[PDB]
């Protein structure tokens, strides 16, 4: 009673391949450097004294 | 943006013709003729009175 009305039928499917090119036409990732470069100074400071 | 080994051949020649002369003969039923009995086609005088 429970499986009446039960009909199961394949609708599509999918398919995985890779293009192994021997000559290729990717680029892949790009690979690279940067260079970022600080600057700090130091100042002075008031002063003390005794007279 | 492939890569790949290539050979090629680069062909030069020329056929030229000189002689205006020459000659063909045309064979047909060759088979025909020496598979099925055949001989002597006779021109009878007709001697039996209607010439």
């Amino acid at each position: 009673a429970a499986l009446s009305g039960l009909t199961v039928t394949g609708v599509g499917y999918s398919l995985e391949a890779r293009l192994t090119n021997i000559n290729q036409l990717e680029m892949g990732l790009l690979i690279d450097s940067d260079v970022q470069k600080q600057g700090f100074m130091i100042p002075t400071l008031p002063p003390l004294v005794i007279v | 943006q492939r890569i790949g080994r290539e050979i090629r051949l680069t062909p030069r020649y020329r056929y030229f013709n000189f002689l205006p002369i020459m000659l063909v003969i045309n064979v047909i039923n060759l088979e025909e003729a020496i598979a099925q009995r055949t001989a002597l086609d006779v021109n009878e005088t007709q001697v039996t009175p209607a010439s």
